[PDB]
């Protein structure tokens, strides 16, 4: 009953996910740090069923 | 003295630098360019009077020549300083139309010279047209071609001759092989007719052969002659008509009359004009494009360098005794009246339809024999005696001999003494990713154990039947010599120069080129060999087995694109089906220079596609409403043509929606299928992902496989594959649909439009059977079919094919298994003889099936083990369709036979057949001078690689040089000459690599500083008309487009680049108006480089040119350099190379991965590749690479760097493409998809080991811009040496050197982060 | 025997671990480090033998 009737979801993109997470890091943009490299490795195309 | 001469090959470099001692390396090198300076003089000396001897021939007697230096170019010349620098701005309006003084002389022969060499040839018709059967109205060269072969053969009726097969001849040998199709009466479906008849015929005259239009043309004739297909009864013309009396008499009292069955009793119907049906036939069967027109090539080759061909071989004078006699014989009906109306060469026939392939084939089998240096008897007969049966008729003849020829590659080596066995390591058949590095060879007595040595005399009859079946209606060539000389090429040995045969002799067999097969004929007999007879439990088993390999691809985690994504992916395929152009009306409002005859003219003429036209203006409505399902529509159909003459292949185009809708429901499982670097996965099972370009990286296995002996390899084929489906398709699309069901977790809810849509929702829509309605054009009407099945442009088929072949082999592999259990228990195979892993390996229709054994089993075991599956595969996996034939597939034993790349003992023997010179579906009679010589230098280099003698070859290229790369630019015409092939980065004196930059370094005191520059100004010119933008006036539509396509931005739209000079033009909100016009540079290229053809000129006749590069400003080198010799051993898989090369490759071994070799072309590829899902929706390689050219190293940073990308693996790719334009120039076909250096890519010199030859530096990581060069650099050095024949080992970077190169980002750096210090 | 019987070796590409590398280090690129410097002239063309 749940698969039938939920067609969508309602996610933000993720780029604009990515663009507040940059504005808010303090560190540089040269510096590598790994939570922001790690973000970027994800996709929503699995949302509907999670 | 002549240097074209065997005696002199251009590989004389190998043993120079092998024994002595080498200093400082900087004069050897100068020494070598020094020779090669000589070698260029002496090759010139000659290609100029080869020139003027042909000038002379083709026009008026009188030709006279005349250094053109630059101190000539102080004479009377003409200068239009305005429209100096000549460029296009913006039934024709003629502009201002001023009087120039012809400044060159009408008729004589202008070369130049440039530092002592001369390099190009100018000169000028000024359109003498004086006012604008009959033999006389023939071209000069037909006229002195035609008093030649009166002069050598006048009558006498010379036997072994040729005899043109005539209309009242062809009939008795074709009567009972022609039918008519009659469309009510054939009652067979899938085929509907309008034309109230049509022809059927089947190897009587399924190609059209050599007949004259004036033996028997009879007008009219009455069909009713043959017989009808459908019913013998309804044949009697008399009752065809006696019934048409009595229904016509029943008609005037009032009947209903039925048109179907009125008009066929109609005996007029039966009508047709013979003359019409062969020309129609001719005309969509034969295509003829190639490079150079044939009347050039003919006197070129046979009465001027004639000389040079027998010299070497005598046994080629036969092919010009009977090419003589031919036209001498007959005369007038030999025919090449060419007509380039548009762009496009059409031949005309008239004495005979097929006497232009009598001389293609003529001119081929020289070609092949010269190129290929045969150095043993009897071979080079053999291929005579197969030249001059091919001779008589040109396409039957090719089809003929097609089983002889390929039932002698069958076998060819089987009674051998010597082998030379090539040894690998131990290969892993289980991981695909698995690589092979060679350890050593062995000499082996064991001839390989293939099979055909149970069914040797059912083969050796069936091609001497063929070959008899050619000879009776031949010449009476002497059929013993025949029999008695084909038993010669199974008696050869893998040694010495014998692996060149077999590879040879492939090309023989593609001497006519490009021929087709009727369609309609095609199509009847290829639905008529399938036969269903079967179980249940067999379609139950298939649809269960699709359904479960669907469902296990489907569930991922791999993202799908969204719609705008997918249909830019869409116009990026360009899909010969898919392409659909239309453009309401592109006014060529250009205003183009005009030929200097008299004086000077600017005109305009509009034109209109020309290129594929997405129609993304009608993307609106395809987006929102667009209904994907199908209802009995029509839709056109087009065909393709194969080398080899074996049969017509169909392409089935699909609508816009459908590909689009298709692409979006399969990119889940085709991206898991191509996954390219795979480990272990469930996926190995398909090999779709391959680079194929080079065989020991791409089909790794197949060689292994070869040489190992404890395993063997299955390499059965099928029939039509795609048709074969017809019957059980309802099945697999069964599975299809509901194995998309399950797994995916939206529901069905019933929607018709796209984008509205559930991805489940798609597959209740697309997988629903019912295939359109196709119409092709034929001979005498037009002709539509339905075709139950795979299809053809479907979005995939390729999927399809592979998950039906891995399907029926797991159940034909079921029961053999329980075939060899039976026959184990009883006294055959005997017990011990076990297999344990067995994979398989499916690319589309082709497959393979390779099984490994602890114990190998004797000869005679494999032969009962092959037999046994064959016979299993053939009821088991052959009942429901499906034809095995084990004389087909190189099945057996130490020889695997992948698709057309085979290897038997570890040796290759890859089958080229690739032919430039005769290409179709192509203009390059109308190219480019880049264009020519980007194909004139690659396609020859992989003829070398694939097996031919470098030296004949080449030498045989450069004959036609000055005669091809005539650029004709409104009066006038250029002869470029051996020097030009420099400037595209090949040495003559070096090997077949490319040697494009140490030329160029040294390309300043000996020359080659001009045809560089002269090869730029012919294309890089064309970055004007990448400028010349169209902006958009005339119509606007939904254009919701611009909506529709968009990405997240960081400077808003009036910033990332305060000046438009790099803003504007890459746009996110521009990124239609941008691609608009970066999707039709084609349609006025063509015309660009028609403009530049005046520019090219002009640069010669002023001072432009001549000056040095840009390139060679910047220093880059090495110091302190260990150099030591070669390794000196010939094992090398490749036997069919030169000697040289074998030595390189075992030295450094097989390259491998790929990857870290450079090779530019690829490696941004790939990296754009795995870059996929942080990507803005526009990118590609042309993108990327036309971005650098028009903004230089600086603009491209600035807008890439604002375009939401991270800046280390842009920076890096930014590299890698700085490397791709250093490498070489534009060349539109070496940018698009893209051509490897072949030799360079099948040696390991990547970075794996090219790190530890470069010293380690103690200072700061250097900078990518510069180590990706000079890394270059050391990788064509290692290159060229080793041709010498020594190595380097060790290098250091000379570091004074290297900080002013850590300088430049120090300041550049601070360049790019200043600019944004400022908001400007 | 070990030579006769050992004609591979698994190791991971250098290019790999001088990714994880220069990501693990919070250092600015810019500016220089000896342990990144270090390894960039490591080659791995003597693996087998040791």
């Amino acid at each position: 009953l749940d698969r039938a009737f939920l067609d969508g979801v309602g996610f933000t993109p993720l780029a604009e996910k990515q663009q507040q997470l940059q504005l808010q890091l303090k560190t540089n943009i040269l510096t590598a740090n790994l939570i922001r490299s790690a973000i970027n490795g994800m996709n929503t195309e699995s949302n509907l069923e999670v | 003295v002549s240097p074209f001469l065997d005696s002199t090959p251009f590989t004389t470099l190998h043993n120079s630098l092998y024994g002595q001692q080498i200093h400082s390396i900087d004069d050897e090198l100068a020494q070598i360019c020094k020779l090669e300076y000589e070698l260029q003089t002496q090759i010139a000396d000659e290609q100029i009077t080869a020139l003027k001897h042909f000038l002379t021939i083709r026009t008026g007697s009188p030709q006279e020549i005349q250094y053109v230096d630059k101190e000539w170019m102080k004479s009377n010349q003409h200068v239009p300083s305005f429209l100096g620098d000549v460029k296009l701005m913006f039934s024709y309006r003629v502009q201002k139309k001023h009087k120039v003084q012809q400044p060159l002389k009408p008729n004589t022969l202008y070369v130049y010279k440039y530092k002592g060499l001369p390099r190009v040839v100018l000169r000028f018709v000024p359109k003498v047209d004086t006012t604008s059967f009959s033999c006389d109205d023939l071209s000069p060269t037909w006229k002195y071609i035609l008093t030649e072969a009166k002069r050598a053969f006048p009558d006498r009726s010379y036997s072994d001759c040729i005899h043109p097969m005539t209309w009242e001849e062809w009939l008795e040998e074709n009567q009972d092989h022609v039918k008519v199709l009659t469309q009510y009466a054939h009652q067979l479906d899938y085929v509907t007719l309008l034309q109230d008849f049509n022809l059927y015929v089947s190897g009587g005259a399924s190609r059209v052969r050599n007949i004259d239009m004036s033996t028997l043309p009879t007008s009219i004739n009455v069909l009713d002659h043959f017989e009808l297909y459908g019913d013998a009864s309804m044949k009697e013309y008399v009752r065809s008509g006696e019934w048409y009396g009595l229904l016509r008499e029943i008609e005037q009292e009032g009947m209903t009359v039925n048109e179907s069955e009125k008009v066929f009793a109609n005996p007029d119907t039966y009508v047709l004009n013979v003359k019409k049906y062969f020309l129609r036939r001719f005309q969509q069967e034969i295509a003829s494009t190639g490079m150079t027109p044939l009347t050039d090539e003919l006197l070129n080759i046979m009465f001027v360098h004639w000389n040079i061909i027998v010299t070497a071989e005598p046994k080629l004078q036969v092919i010009k005794d009977d090419l003589l006699k031919y036209y001498s014989r007959y005369g007038v009906d030999a025919t090449f009246d060419y007509n380039m109306k548009r762009s496009e060469m059409t031949v005309v026939t008239r004495g005979h339809l097929l006497a232009h392939k009598v001389l293609e084939c003529a001119l081929r089998i020289v070609e092949t024999i010269y190129t290929y240096d045969i150095q043993d008897e009897t071979f080079k007969d053999i291929l005579i005696d197969l030249g001059r049966l091919i001779m008589r008729d040109p396409i039957y003849g090719t089809t003929t001999v097609r089983d002889a020829t390929t039932v002698m590659k069958q076998l060819m080596y089987t009674q051998g003494t010597q082998f030379r066995r090539i040894m690998f390591k131990k290969y892993d058949y289980s991981n695909f990713n698995e690589k092979l590095v060679l350890k050593g060879e062995q000499m082996t007595n064991e001839p390989p154990t293939l099979l055909a040595t149970t069914h040797y005399e059912e083969m050796d009859k069936k091609r001497i039947d063929a070959l008899i079946k050619a000879n009776q209606r031949a010449g009476n060539i002497l059929s013993q010599s025949s029999i008695e000389r084909c038993r010669y090429t199974d008696s050869l040995d893998l040694v010495g120069d014998a692996n060149r045969y077999f590879s040879a002799l492939t090309t023989l067999e593609a001497v006519a080129g490009f021929a087709s097969s009727d369609l309609l004929s095609g199509f009847i007999d290829s639905n008529e060999s399938i036969e269903f007879t079967g179980t249940a439990h067999l379609r139950k088993l298939l649809y269960h087995s699709v359904r479960e390999q669907i469902t296990t691809l489907n569930t991922s985690t791999v993202p799908r694109p969204s719609l705008p994504k997918v249909l830019l992916s869409s116009a990026k395929d360009t899909a010969s089906a898919s392409i659909e152009p239309l453009t309401f009306r592109i006014y060529k409002t250009t205003p183009e220079y005009d030929g200097e005859s008299l004086n000077l003219v600017e005109s305009t003429v509009e034109m209109s596609t020309r290129q594929k036209k997405p129609n993304l203006m009608k993307a609106a409505e395809i987006l929102r409403s667009t209904v994907t399902t199908n209802q009995e529509m029509i839709i056109s159909g087009g065909t393709r043509a194969v080398q080899g003459g074996k049969g017509a292949r169909a392409v089935y185009p699909t609508k816009q929606p459908y590909h689009i809708a298709g692409s979006l429901l399969f990119h889940k499982v085709d991206t898991i299928v191509n996954a390219n670097k795979k480990y272990r996965g469930v996926s190995n099972k398909y090999g779709q992902g391959i680079s194929n370009a080079i065989p020991h990286i791409g089909v790794p296995e197949i060689i292994a496989v070869s040489s190992d002996g404890m395993a063997i390899c299955l390499a059965l084929d099928v029939s039509a594959f795609d048709v074969a489906q017809k019957y059980t398709e309802a099945d697999i699309e069964l599975a299809m649909r509901d194995g998309f069901l399950d797994s995916e977790i939206s529901m069905i809810s019933g929607e018709t439009v796209l984008e509205r849509m559930n991805p489940a929702d798609l597959a209740n829509n697309l997988l629903t059977n019912t295939p359109p309605r196709y119409k092709y054009q034929t001979a005498l009407g037009d002709i539509i079919i339905l075709q139950h099945d795979n299809r053809s442009g479907v979005p995939w088929t390729g999927t399809q094919n592979d998950l039906v072949n891995v399907s029926n082999h797991h159940m034909a592999y079921d029961e053999y298994k329980k075939r060899v259990a039976e026959l184990q228990r009883q006294g055959k195979i005997s017990i011990d003889v076990n297999d344990k892993h067995h994979i398989v390996r499916v690319f589309g229709d082709d497959s393979t099936f390779i099984m490994t054994y602890d114990e190998p089993p004797s000869a005679e075991e494999v032969h009962l083990m092959c037999a046994t599956f064959v016979e299993s595969y053939q009821d088991t996996a052959g009942t429901l369709g499906f034809a095995i034939n084990a004389r087909k597939g190189m099945i057996g034993r130490y020889g695997s036979e992948y698709l057309k790349n085979s290897a038997i003992y570890g040796n290759i023997k890859s089958v080229n057949q690739v032919k430039f010179r005769g290409s179709e579906k192509s203009a390059s009679y109308h190219f480019g001078v880049s264009e020519k010589v980007s194909m004139i230098r690659d396609i020859t280099d992989l003829t070398i690689t694939r097996g031919c003698d470098e030296t004949r070859k080449w030498k045989y290229n450069l004959m036609m040089l000055p005669v091809d790369l005539t650029t004709r630019a409104g009066a006038f015409r250029m002869h470029n000459l051996c020097s030009i092939m420099t400037g595209v980065g090949k040495m003559y004196l070096g090997g077949t690599l490319n040697n494009k930059l140490i030329a160029s370094y040294h390309g300043s005191s000996f020359g080659w500083n001009f045809d560089d520059n002269l090869i730029k100004t012919a294309n890089s010119i064309g970055a004007i008309s990448d400028s010349s933008y169209d902006a958009i006036s005339t119509k606007i539509t939904n254009l919701a487009d611009f909506k529709d396509s968009q990405q997240r931005i960081t400077r808003d739209i009036i910033t990332s680049g305060r000046l438009p000079q790099h803003l504007n033009r890459y746009g996110k909100s521009n990124i239609l108006r941008h691609i608009l016009a970066s999707a039709a540079m084609g349609p006025l290229s063509q015309i660009e480089k028609n403009v530049n053809a005046y520019n090219v000129v002009m640069g010669i006749l002023n001072g432009k040119l001549e000056a040095p590069t840009v390139l060679e400003r910047l220093n880059m080198g090495f110091k302190y350099v260990v150099m030591s010799d070669l390794k000196q051993d010939d094992y090398s898989p490749y036997s069919c190379q030169g000697l040289q090369y074998r030595r390189m490759l075992v030295h450094w071994g097989l390259n491998d991965s790929r990857i870290t070799s450079f090779d530019p072309k690829g490696k941004l590829q790939h990296l754009l590749a795995k870059n996929s899902q942080i990507l803005p929706i526009h990118f590609d390689i042309e993108f990327v690479y036309r971005l650098y050219l028009q903004a230089g190293t600086m603009g491209f940073l600035q807008v890439m760097s604002y375009y939401q990308l991270p800046d280390t693996l842009t920076h890096e790719m930014l590299a890698a493409v700085v490397a791709l334009e250093l490498q070489l120039g534009n060349d539109k076909y070496a940018v698009d998809m893209g051509v490897y250096s072949s030799q360079a890519g099948q040696i390991r010199i990547n970075d794996a080991l090219m790190d530890s030859i470069i010293q380690h530096r103690r200072g700061p990581p250097l900078p990518i811009i510069d180590r990706t060069l000079n890394r270059l650099l050391l990788h064509t050095y290692m290159l060229m040496f080793g041709l010498m024949g020594k190595s380097i080992d060790s290098t250091k970077i000379d570091p004074t050197l290297s900080w002013r190169a850590i300088l430049e980002s120090n300041d550049q750096r601070i360049a790019q982060l200043s600019e944004l210090l400022t908001a400007v």
